């Protein structure tokens, strides 16, 4: 078979084909924003791909992997609303997280799972037949320390912490938007933390706030998914302020 | 660590004393099983490289087994660094071997004496079980207990005085090494044939035999 | 080009190009002299460098403190064999308890280097290695090249423009056995100077020297520890 | 074309319309690039004579590795790519090593040659590893079936010979062996005979300048494969020089 | 179906020539060796001040007393470091002294060319490291900084700067640093050089500074600690 | 609460002690045996019983605590380090064991103390002692106990324990090693002889 | 300290090292417990053209070792044209095997003495059931090590190496003493010498008798 | 793209986005319609079997609708050859769940176990992607009767009315449209099942040779799953038939 | 003798549970202040009682496992299922060279089968019933629940029954009154009750 076709070929680009290509998928389907707050680090998703006859319990676009770490994603590829690829990554990352607790106790830190996940996609680049996952997850959480962290991973598997980061529907666009809204005030106040998430989502608003699902997660405590009904309360008021800036 | 069958109850003691600018290490060259001597040659001191000399004692097989392990690490670290290493490396590599045989440990005591790559001449004791320590003076083996009282009164001097109330001088320690070896021959029934004393400057060994029987 | 993308594509000559292309890396890489007397084995190496704010690349490597190698070619492939060889030594004292014969190891590596030249697409190792060693038999200067073929040689020189060194070794075939540790080293410098232009000679900072023999164990000499060996500057023709 | 040099050798998982893959035919060409190795069989041993191509006179023994010691009664003289020469040496030898342990006796050559031949063909089948491309001979003196000489080519064909030569001058050499006698006569008379064939065949469009190496494996060396002594080598060579002229 | 490695007619691997070009795209790493420590300075490659300078994997620990800085492909580096890391921490457990920075450098250079798949090996890579590394750590002979690059060239360094312009990174090193001088000034020189290869002007946010000393050993810096070393531009 | 290796919790410091020679056997290996060791530089330990048993778990621990620290680049919970030790000693159980560790290190709430046992327990408690003979130890220290111990008061406490324990017991020997940890910086307090401490107190 | 109850034993292997040769005597008798099943038995083997091996104690444990040393020797000679293996690597690697099998508590001892020259030196090596390698002036293993070796030691004590004639008188003295003192054996010895061509030692023959102390 | 970098799943896409899955979705459309409707005392599955031919041995009534477990049944739309490994796999998982949990297995749990195997085949191991969409029908006591849809890729969703096969787009919208919620009964969902199955399919007649119908009905609190036999099937068809006939000329 | 004391009294919905703190090794209480009652979740609590090592090791593992199930289904683990689930776990573990045997009590409220309280034997025999004890105490605690109530009397009177049972703990077996860890587990979570 051709040289270009093969999984082995480091290409004139100076970087492996399958690693490069997975990186060009992190826009479109679904949207995940996470901002950092003192008392809650909050992730919100827009589009769970629900017709509202489809169970919303089955599709997790916001899944808690630990008892203080949670992640929300988005991605590009063939066939819409695609639960599968994201779902394998939840299953291996969540078990590993529970196994970490068993080995070395208490809720596992935000930064460690994020390091594990970035390396998980990386090892695959050596491994036979395997390309890396095209996913960027906004790992949102609190450490056991209680030091809030907001982390993001990329498809090659390089990770960075941020104060606030947004992906999907054009990653670059939502990152840029979120930077106007973010302020040092926003992080201190419990009302503003939620609105900051919602504020990035809305520039590709679809179907109410019932479509948009938010969670708050606290220092050692399980994921609390705020009602699909509560979210709507923020959106009605905020959406008006949103139109003016763009 | 026991040898009525499983391991060799081949007797033999080495004693090494560090002053602070020599090590004298003295051991018998008799290889025996039980009270009987097998054969009169073969020194129980063995040099891993050239710049280090270890004394291994107890069963002879256990002694050959320990030196190999200490030797394969002693070269590896030298290769890597591109400069030699000595006393400190032998003790510290024993830690790794001792972990290796966690379930039933090798009944050999190796004491590496030479000069370490951290400076000053060192005769270090690991025992085959685990554990590491630096000693002031130490004699080790199945007759370990017999050197210890000589070193304890002189070197440690814990509510005691001897020649000087300080870790003993080079002239005294070399005499002390020769002395213990005569005494051991009467008391113990495994020590026999001749006693070979190796004095290490930290880079080179010199050997002198003394007959006793 | 096409033969070497794979390996299973055989040529119209009947010889694989992947091996031939691998030989050309050895021509890119550093000039080396390896010579033996019959008591000693000397490795005289040319060091190359990327920065002169950084210390010039050590081209005598410790495999064991009795066999050492000097590398010419791909550095990554070299280091891979360096480690492989190092472990083999460790293994040899561990089980056998002696200083490893050079002869047991060249043959062992020669078995191993053949395997990826036969594996589909995989390299033959684009590095030629000169192993200088003194074991219980006496000195050996061995060549492993990208071809699994090895030579037992008294003196050979591999690397960039080493051919010019090889000619002077032929004149002095007689002198080698006869020579002392000092004398054999001065010939290695003579051989090494040929490699370089007729505009210039050797400096202390681009020469690395490795001595193993009867007189002393394997010690590698760096940047300015080469000096007592170094003195002896002979002819370079135009 | 009876072979294509690009197409049907892209993988080692191919066949060709005649019935034989082109990679194997190329592997016969690889052996042509090197000099000749002759080995003539007695009933008291085998004697090899290989010409070894030289580029320097700083070469010492255990260089090029034309003679390998497969066993303490099995000898091997090889021809072709020296790189390839080492793996074929391993394959024969490992088979020998397992055999010695378990069976506990000297190997019959009738079994070894077919057994090895399977292995040589087995690389050709696979595309995990490429065909071999050096050719070798096995010559043995044993009490197991006597002195026997086989030749195994990189295809994986094993055949009997009283006289085989593999090289680029194998066709010209084999005919030359048939004219001489060596079939019934001792290794001591034969050594002289192996040397002369190499000089007479020796062309300047099939070979280059060489130093002679000859080898024993017979009753004189007491089974075992050793190289002939320098003194003996030089008398066998002295006849070889005289015979050309 | 196909091979793995492809030699170019020039006599060198195609994939290895590509791997050098790989280096030009990423972060920069400068390490400066003093007999009082080895400092490693690297940029994360900023684009927003929302990106924390507090905890970012560009300078990572091989050992408790060895830090390693990466340039080129960042992501791939973390896998090289992990392999070196397992070897190094086993050696540290055993020796309780120091794990030679030089050995570690020699070990990683093996991972550069080893790669096989397509009927060779499932355990070996499908790519070459286009990572170049600066291992800076503290050892018994003294503090040492070693340079490795995609070709696998292990060399000892007193001072080396490597970045998205290899010629650029070093040339700034010539101007500013000289081998022997205080610890404080070695850090000072890392930052100036780092700013030069980089697009934008120096700030606390754009870089992470980690110093490995025989006196303090590896320290991963947080934002308050970063402001201190920034003072000396 | 066992052997002449003790640790007890209080918020000001933790004092960690072991002897030179707590009688791991009937004899000394050489002239001087050390038990009091920290291959770390932010954690404190206890450990008694056999010779082998304390040396292995703590050297095993050094590797395990750095390995997590190395990757994540911020120090891990005291609980994460202690659970790591706990899993490992359980493997080690039954081949040579009576060993346990008492962990002190900085965690999220503040300074943390977890005692991990040779069984497989991770518990916090007022006082633990690692090895086999603190069963005879408990009272005197137990009479003058409080939750909070001052820096000054902790030293008076250990000093006296060894002096009374010469009278009652004998397994106490050679030197008393005292180490005080602020929370992540241990300092060597006094290396006072067991005999010497009998004389004063 | 160990010695399994041997079934099939070779009791004695004599050995004295001289200047380029070794003289070895090897017991002809193979005791299978009390019954002497087989005399004809040479326990000295030919590995290669410059090595030899002679062992005493269990003969079964010996036959397992001769083929194994045969495959180790076959790997090493391949590398040269006439290279032969040195005594020390093969004997030391086997030492590590016996130290391991000793720890396994049901096992049978054998103790072998190798003579080779593969270096620039003539090596006399031993692998024992207990294991160790050493040089020796004159050697004997197993039942020789226990009772004649001490007689040999007595001799060795003021005169470091004996003469040819004196070693012959001792041999003759020795065979009497073993039949008299140990059981299983016989007087019958094979004289085996190893040299640079291989090992030569024809079939075991009867030699001097004296199980008489009626005369004493 | 301008050329795929696929030809194996041990090598991957020139975009990193997998074309093969979109061809798999098309594959369900090639094969006959599979539909599931919800009931208030059961759930039923209706599928079009591969066999339309008159000559049928009829030892099996299960040849696309396989009863897996004592609580759940699934159906196939796609290639029949693929079901056979899958169906035996599903039996193992389904009983595996009972062993530990011993609960009326939920539909969401069985489907996630299977999705692990399908996602791996597409990523590596050199195994060709699947071309079947499977519809799982089951009962749990925590939400009720459920229907789930699984895709070749590993993509899943809980439904209570879903259809795939014989142009998916049309079929799912239509199945929804005619579906009512909380107005249902098992007989009427079954009569309706044939009617919708008729419209998506080219045939305006339909027989038990063409079609195979299964019930899952809960009796005395336990789920009894049967795939029905031909005479029973025919009766549901004839019920529908009178209406179909009036549509026709 | 089997193991130290436990007394557990299910009300009729509520279950009030107690175990001693006293985790003793050699002849001292190492711990005397920690609960070896585990929160595997908020809707389910598991309380593991046995030896020193098997208690902490089996439950910590179970806990991390409980959380994993929760994510997957997105509903709390089912109570009926949890009762059979704990039986497979303790039989599988039981062969291991380090001995695992647990006298367990699962307490949960589920919206499925309902409430469950599980008596579980040392022979890895699973039964739901109302009244359980731990140690050789299981016979001692089950017996006072059969006569004095019909095991539907108030939690307050049950506490008085518990005080009387604890007095036995001073008499028949060795444990001292000093510390006992007491928790009542109902639908909301665990409530800390007074120490004895």
């Amino acid at each position: 078979m051709s040289y270009d076709r093969a999984i082995t070929v480091f290409s004139p680009d100076g970087h492996l084909f399958q690693v490069e290509y997975a990186q060009e998928a992190v826009k479109k389907g679904s949207t995940a924003v996470g901002v950092r707050g003192r008392d809650i680090v909050v992730l919100g998703v827009e589009k769970k791909s629900v017709a509202k006859l489809q169970d919303e319990r089955t599709v997790r676009k916001i899944c808690a992997l630990d008892d203080n770490v949670c992640m929300a994603f988005a991605v590009v590829a063939s066939v819409s609303g695609l639960t599968a690829d994201a779902r394998i990554v939840i299953n291996r990352a969540r078990v590993e997280c529970q196994s970490h607790r068993l080995t070395v106790g208490d809720p596992v830190t935000v930064e460690y799972i994020t390091r594990y996940i970035a390396s998980l996609k990386q090892r695959y680049t050596q491994s036979n037949g395997r390309r890396p996952f095209g996913i960027s997850a906004l790992i949102v959480g609190f450490d056991f320390d209680g030091t809030p962290r907001l982390y993001q991973t990329d498809p090659s598997g390089t990770y960075h912490a941020w104060k606030a980061n947004a992906i999907g529907r054009g990653a670059k666009s939502v990152r840029e938007f979120l930077e106007k809204n973010y302020t040092d005030d926003a992080i201190e106040t419990d009302d503003l933390t939620i609105k900051l998430v919602i504020k990035a989502l809305l520039e590709v608003v679809q179907s109410g706030g019932k479509n948009i699902e938010l969670a708050v997660m606290r220092r050692d405590q399980p994921l609390k998914i705020l009602s699909p009904e509560e979210i709507e309360k923020y959106v009605a008021e905020i959406e008006k302020e949103k139109e003016e800036n763009e | 660590r026991f040898s009525p069958y499983a391991f060799n109850g081949g007797t033999v003691l080495a004693i090494a004393g560090e002053d602070f600018s020599i090590v004298a290490s003295d051991t018998r060259l008799s290889e025996g099983f039980s009270i009987h001597t097998r054969d009169s040659p073969k020194c129980y001191k063995l040099t891993d490289k050239t710049v280090i000399g270890c004394s291994g004692f107890h069963g002879d097989c256990l002694t050959l087994t320990k030196i190999i392990e200490a030797r394969l690490k002693m070269y590896k670290h030298s290769n890597n660094k591109a400069m030699t290493t000595g006393a400190i490396a032998a003790m510290l590599s024993t830690i790794l071997y001792s972990r290796r045989f966690f379930p039933y440990y090798v009944y050999n005591i190796i004491e590496g004496l030479d000069e370490e790559g951290k400076g000053a001449v060192y005769s270090f004791d690991p025992v085959g079980s685990y554990q590491r320590d630096s000693f002031k003076a130490g004699g080790s083996a199945s007759a370990m207990l017999q050197p210890l009282l000589d070193n304890q009164v002189g070197f440690k001097n814990m509510q005691n005085v001897e020649h000087v109330p300080l870790t003993l001088d080079r002239a005294m320690r070399l005499v002390k090494d020769v002395f213990i070896s005569a005494a051991e021959r009467d008391v113990y029934t495994g020590d026999a044939l001749r006693i070979c004393i190796v004095t290490k400057e930290g880079i080179r060994e010199e050997t002198v035999p003394l007959r006793k029987d | 080009n096409q033969y070497d993308n794979d390996v299973t594509v055989w040529s119209p000559q009947g010889r694989i190009h992947q091996i031939e292309y691998a030989m050309e890396a050895v021509k890119q890489g550093s000039a080396t002299v390896g010579l033996k007397s019959k008591t000693h084995a000397v490795l005289v190496a040319l060091k190359r460098a990327q920065s002169e704010l950084a210390a010039h690349q050590k081209k005598i490597l410790h495999v064991d403190n009795h066999i050492g190698i000097s590398i010419a070619g791909l550095t990554a492939d070299a280091r891979l064999l360096c480690n492989f060889m190092r472990q083999e030594c460790l293994d040899s004292r561990f089980v056998f308890d002696r200083p490893l014969p050079v002869s047991r190891l060249v043959s062992l590596i020669g078995s191993k280097t053949q395997i990826p030249t036969q594996r589909y697409g995989r390299r033959p190792y684009g590095v030629g290695l000169l192993i200088a060693g003194y074991d219980d038999m006496g000195p050996h200067v061995f060549q492993t090249c990208p071809s699994a073929n090895y030579f037992d040689c008294r003196a050979m020189s591999i690397g960039a423009r080493s051919q010019s060194a090889r000619t002077y070794l032929e004149r002095h075939m007689s002198e080698f056995m006869q020579c002392n540790l000092d004398e054999l080293v001065k010939h290695g410098l003579r051989a090494l100077r040929e490699t370089l232009p007729a505009e210039q000679d050797l400096t202390t900072k681009n020469v690395s020297i490795g001595i193993v023999g009867k007189d002393l164990e394997f010690t590698i000499y760096d940047d300015d520890d080469v000096s007592p060996f170094l003195d002896g500057l002979e002819e370079r023709p135009q | 074309m009876s072979s294509i040099g690009t197409g049907y050798d892209l993988s080692a998982s191919t066949f060709s319309p005649d019935g034989r893959v082109f990679q194997v035919e190329y592997a016969m060409k690889a052996v042509e690039n090197s000099s000749t190795a002759i080995g003539i069989r007695c009933k008291d041993g085998v004697v090899f004579g290989v010409e070894k191509l030289v580029l320097s006179k700083l070469y010492e023994e255990g260089s090029n590795k034309r003679l390998f010691n497969v066993d303490r009664h099995v000898g091997m003289a090889v021809a072709g790519l020296l790189a390839d020469a080492r793996s074929l040496a391993d394959i024969a030898r490992e088979e020998a090593s397992n055999f010695r342990s378990n069976f506990g006796y000297n190997i019959p050559l009738k079994h070894l040659a077919d057994r090895v031949a399977m292995y040589v063909h087995a690389y050709t089948l696979y595309s995990a590893v490429r065909p071999f491309g050096c050719s070798f001979m096995l010559g043995s003196y044993s009490v197991n079936d006597g002195a026997q000489l086989y030749m195994i080519d990189p295809s994986g064909v094993s055949y009997g010979y009283w006289g085989c030569a593999i090289g680029k001058a194998r066709q010209a050499a084999k005919t030359e062996i048939e004219k001489l006698q060596m079939k019934e006569m001792t290794c001591r008379d034969v050594v002289k005979e192996v040397a002369k064939i190499i000089y007479i065949v020796h062309d300047e469009v099939k070979d280059k300048a060489f130093e002679l190496e000859l080898s024993w494996v017979g009753e004189l060396t007491k089974g075992r494969h050793e190289i002939v002594p320098k003194d003996v080598r030089e008398e066998a060579e002295k006849y070889a020089k005289e015979s050309l002229k | 179906d196909r091979g793995v490695n492809t030699f170019s007619p020039e006599g060198r691997l195609f994939q290895v020539e590509y791997a050098i070009e790989g280096h030009k795209l990423g972060s920069t790493a400068i390490g400066i060796q003093t007999s009082e420590g080895v400092c490693l300075a690297v940029e994360k490659r900023i684009t927003s001040p929302l990106m924390e300078p507090s905890s970012i994997e560009k300078i990572v620990e091989i050992d408790a007393h060895i830090g390693c800085a990466m340039s080129g492909l960042i992501a791939d580096a973390k896998t090289l470091i992990d392999k070196a890391r397992v070897e190094t921490q086993n050696h540290w457990f055993t020796y309780n002294e120091t794990m030679t920075v030089e050995s570690v450098t020699q070990a990683v250079s093996n991972l550069a060319l080893q790669f096989g798949e397509e009927d060779a090996d499932p355990g070996a890579m499908s790519r070459p490291f286009g990572v170049a590394l600066l291992f800076g750590g503290v050892d018994e002979k003294g503090p040492q900084l070693f340079h490795m690059d995609p070709s696998g060239t292990f060399v000892q360094c007193d001072a080396r700067a490597i970045g998205s312009a290899s010629e650029g990174a070093q040339s700034s090193l010539q101007e500013v640093y000289h081998k022997s001088t205080t610890l404080k000034e070695a850090i000072k020189s890392s930052l100036i050089i780092l700013k030069q290869v980089m697009e934008e002007k120096l700030n606390a946010t754009n870089i992470e500074l980690a110093t490995v000393q025989p006196g303090q050993n590896f320290h991963m810096f947080t934002k308050e600690e970063l402001e201190e070393v920034i003072k000396d531009i | 609460t066992t052997t002449l290796a003790f640790k007890f919790q209080h918020g000001v410091i933790v004092a960690a002690d072991s002897r030179a020679t707590a009688g791991p056997y009937i004899a000394s290996q050489t002239v001087k045996k050390v038990i009091e060791i920290n291959p770390y530089l932010l954690g404190t330990m206890a450990g008694g019983a056999a010779d082998c048993s304390f040396w292995e778990r703590l050297l095993a621990r050094q590797c395990r605590i750095y390995e997590l620290r190395n990757k994540e680049r911020i120090s891990v919970a005291a609980a994460s380090k202690l659970l790591a030790n706990m899993v490992y000693q359980y493997k080690g159980m039954g081949l040579s064991m009576g060993t346990m560790i008492c962990g002190w290190d900085k965690r999220g709430p503040g300074l943390y103390y977890v005692d991990s046992e040779g069984n497989r327990i991770s518990g916090t408690a007022f006082s633990v002692g690692s090895g086999s003979v603190y069963a005879f130890g408990v009272m005197d220290r137990g009479y003058s106990y409080d939750l909070q111990v001052e820096e000054a008061y902790d030293l008076a406490r250990r000093a006296i324990y060894q002096a009374t324990y010469r009278d009652a017991y004998s397994g106490g020997a050679v030197n008393l090693y005292h180490v005080r940890e602020d929370g992540w910086i241990r300092v060597s307090s006094d290396n006072v002889a067991d005999l010497h401490d009998k004389y004063t107190s | 300290t160990q010695n399994p109850m041997v079934t099939g034993t070779s009791v004695l292997g004599v050995k004295f090292d001289c200047g380029v040769v070794i003289a070895a005597d090897m017991l002809g008798s193979y005791g299978s417990l009390a019954r002497f099943r087989n005399i004809s038995r040479i326990m000295r083997v030919n590995d290669s053209t410059m090595l030899g091996a002679s062992g005493d104690y269990a003969d079964f444990q010996y036959l397992k070792q001769v083929l194994g040393q045969m495959v180790i020797d076959e790997e090493l000679f391949g590398d040269g044209h006439s290279y032969s293996p040195r005594a020390i690597h093969s004997w030391l690697t086997r030492a590590m095997y016996s130290r391991r099998s000793k720890m396994n508590p049901l096992w049978n001892t054998k103790v072998i003495g190798g003579y080779a020259g593969g270096e620039s030196f003539l090596g006399y090596v031993d692998m024992l059931g207990v294991a160790y390698e050493a040089p020796s002036l004159a050697t004997g293993y197993g039942a020789y090590l226990a009772q004649p070796l001490l007689r040999e030691v007595l001799e060795k004590q003021p005169v470091l190496s004996q003469t040819e004639a004196r070693e012959l008188v001792e041999r003759c003295m020795r065979v009497l003493y073993y039949r008299d003192a140990r059981s299983y054996n016989r007087f019958q010895v094979a004289t085996v010498t190893e040299k640079g061509v291989e090992i030569e030692g024809p079939l075991s023959a009867q030699t001097n008798w004296d199980i008489a102390h009626m005369i004493s | 793209m301008s050329r795929r970098y696929d030809s194996r799943t041990t090598i991957f896409s020139p975009e990193g986005r997998l074309y093969q899955v979109e061809y798999a979705m098309e594959a369900i459309g090639h094969a006959g319609t599979c539909l599931g409707i919800l009931a208030n005392d059961g759930v039923l599955l209706a599928a079009e079997r591969r066999n339309i031919h008159k000559l049928l041995d009829e030892v099996f009534f299960s040849e696309k609708i396989y009863k897996l477990n004592e609580d759940m049944a699934c159906s196939v739309a796609g290639i029949t050859s693929d079901a056979n490994v899958l169906t035996n796999e599903l039996r193992l998982i389904a009983q595996r769940y009972l062993l530990q949990y011993q609960e009326p297995i939920p539909c969401e749990q069985l489907v996630t176990a299977l999705c692990d195997i399908k996602q791996a085949y597409t990523q590596f191991g050199g195994k060709r992607p699947f071309g079947v969409s499977l519809l799982y029908i089951g009962w749990d006591k925590h939400y009720g009767f459920q229907l789930y849809q699984s895709d070749p890729s590993g993509n899943y969703g809980g439904w209570k009315a879903t259809c795939i096969g014989n142009n998916s787009a049309a079929a799912v919208s239509m199945l929804k449209q005619d579906y009512k919620e909380g107005e249902m009964t098992l007989k009427s969902a079954l009569a309706l099942a044939v009617k919708v199955l008729n419209k998506t399919m080219d045939v305006s007649k339909l027989s038990a040779e063409k079609v195979e119908i299964a019930t899952l009905t809960r009796e005395n609190g336990k789920t009894v799953i049967r795939v029905l036999k031909q005479k029973e099937v025919e009766q549901l068809i004839k019920k529908h038939e009178e209406e179909e006939a009036k549509a026709e000329r | 003798m089997e193991y130290l004391i436990g007394i557990q009294g299910p009300d009729y919905v509520l279950v009030a549970s107690d175990r001693v703190a006293a985790s003793n090794i050699v002849q001292m209480k190492d711990d005397h202040d920690k609960m070896f009652k585990m929160s595997e979740k908020i809707l389910l609590l598991c309380v593991g009682e046995a030896g020193d090592t098997v208690q902490f090791a089996e439950y910590i593992q179970k806990n991390v496992q409980l959380y994993k199930m929760r994510n997957g289904y997105e509903l709390s683990p089912t109570a009926a299922a949890n009762f059979t689930r704990r039986n497979l776990a303790d039989c599988l573990r039981s062969r291991t060279p380090y001995h695992v045997n647990l006298l367990l009590a699962g307490y949960d409220e589920h919206e499925g089968p309902a409430l469950y309280y599980m008596d579980y034997l040392a022979a890895l025999a699973k039964a739901p019933f109302a009244a359980h004890g731990y140690g050789a105490f299981l016979t001692l605690s089950i017996l006072d629940r059969y006569y004095t109530p019909t095991i539907s009397r108030e939690r307050a009177v049950e506490l008085l029954r518990k005080c009387l049972e604890e007095l036995q703990k001073r008499f028949i077996l060795n444990l001292p009154t000093f510390s006992v860890r007491v928790i009542d587990k109902d639908g909301i979570h665990n409530l800390e009750n007074i120490t004895f």
